[PDB]
């Protein structure tokens, strides 16, 4: 099931590391790393899965469609400036609806 | 919006819900407080809400009861949290909405505890077959004396 | 290009009139010292809610496969769902049940739901039941034949 | 739990059987138990159930 | 790898590893596993 590494991390670059601070529906500096033979990431739906894959794309073009985990393939509620500033207005919905 | 706002009577007005206290008429929740991401807590709130419209839908004027009966949920739980279905399927008890709920193979324990049977179905290519199972708890004992 | 050329001048605005009052200074008497961060923020890793953890013990069809197919050529003969209840008490008890009528309605073997025959099984913490189910003919050959993916 | 179940019926028209004969993928005619405390319909993707 | 709530069963079965994110208020928080560890951490969850 899991043993096909045979043909990574020799040919190609291989993506284990994440650094973060004080992005999108995160706060605070945080770390991770993947497993260079393979990974899954779980979570509460809801649980800034989607947010934590732009925090990827957003360093590999000039304009990703945002939020496009949760928003399946179209333009969406969130961009660059609601993650930066941790803006969550449709999320909180009863608190401020902003809470930057 | 706004051509939905002229010409649908619907969006001439936004609704809204508030949970009471029976015994002051006081005020304790008037809005959401998780609406996004993939999630969702809404749920036990708009359980109620949705148990209204198909009660007093079914219902005629003024009776306690739904006179049609029966509710059916295509997918049920598949998507809700355990609680939230139990909550649901407690708010179809205040009405007495006999409910009846689907699922692809899933929503487990769930059904378990709040259901009483199961109508098991599987496709052998072009054909679907069903099948009709139950699950009866015991009047001897759960298990004596222990967790039940 | 850069020269000169005899235009009127038209729209004259004056304008900068150097007036002292037009000052204003920094004013770094404001001495603040903002924020510095860099704490990690791990956390409790378990709060989440009850489902995603039931998920997290999801029944796997395989290895229930594995044991009612040898289940199965151990009886070397057909199976009701109840026999099959007494003959490996499951514990996500309804999945396995309706797993099992899947099976039947993929393997062939006759299938029948038009009687009640019961069962009793305990849980994972043991607290004990009873069940409802139908009769058919679970075998080695049939399952075995089918694959399971 | 399922009380008001079992209460409806004297009070709504509740539901507790199904029948089916050549409908959809359901060849010949098959059944369904709906029980008078709620029940389930359970199946794998594209089985019938919809 | 992406998935929602359900489905992890076959992850935990063909993969190697998993990272976990929170919801915590409006503040995620993230952990990085292996699956034995987390296994573990869902038996301190159950035993506390």
């Amino acid at each position: 099931m899991n043993q096909v590494s045979g043909l990574a991390g020799k040919e190609s670059f291989i993506l284990t590391r994440i650094e973060l601070f004080n992005w999108g529906g995160f706060h605070g500096l945080h770390q991770a790393a993947i497993h260079q033979d393979g990974t899954a990431v779980i979570g509460p739906t809801g649980s800034g899965k989607t947010t934590l894959v732009d925090a990827l794309m957003t360093l590999l073009l000039a304009n990703p469609r945002y939020n496009l985990a949760s928003t399946g393939g179209h333009e969406s509620d969130r961009d660059l400036i609601s993650y930066v500033r941790g803006v969550s207005g449709p999320g909180d919905g009863g608190e401020g609806q902003s809470h930057i | 919006l706004g051509a939905k706002a002229l010409l649908d009577p619907r969006f001439r007005l936004e609704f809204a819900v508030s949970v009471m206290d029976r015994q002051s008429g006081n005020v304790i929740e008037s809005r959401t407080g998780s609406q996004g991401g993939s999630g969702g807590e809404k749920e036990i709130i708009a359980s109620y809400v949705l148990t209204a419209s198909l009660s007093y839908a079914l219902s005629p004027a003024g009776s306690r009861y739904p006179l049609f009966g029966t509710i059916i949920l295509d997918e049920a739980f598949s998507r809700s949290s355990h609680a939230v279905a139990g909550r649901i399927i407690a708010a179809l008890r205040e009405f007495g909405l006999h409910a009846v709920f689907i699922t692809p193979n899933k929503e487990m324990r769930l059904l378990r505890d709040h259901t009483r049977s199961a109508i098991v179905v599987h496709r052998r290519g072009q054909n679907s077959n069903m099948a009709s199972l139950s699950w009866e708890e015991l009047e001897r004992h759960y298990q004596r004396r222990g967790n039940a | 290009r850069k020269q000169e050329v005899p235009l009127p001048a038209v729209g004259v605005a004056v304008t900068g009139i150097p007036a002292i009052e037009r000052l204003r200074f920094k004013e770094v008497d404001d001495e603040a010292e903002q924020t510095l961060d860099l704490s990690n923020h791990a956390a409790d890793l378990t709060q989440i809610g009850d489902d995603f953890w039931d998920a997290f013990n999801g029944l796997d069809r395989e290895v229930l496969i594995q044991q009612t197919l040898q289940l199965l050529a151990k009886e070397n003969r057909p199976v009701g769902l109840a026999e099959l209840a007494e003959l490996l008490p499951p514990a996500h008890d309804l999945e396995t049940f309706a797993v099992w009528i899947g099976m039947a309605r993929e393997a062939g073997i006759e299938v029948i739901d038009s009687q009640r025959e019961f069962a009793e099984l305990s849980d994972g913490e043991g607290r004990r039941w009873r069940f409802n189910l139908p009769t058919t003919g679970l075998e080695s050959q049939a399952l075995m034949d089918i694959d399971w993916e």
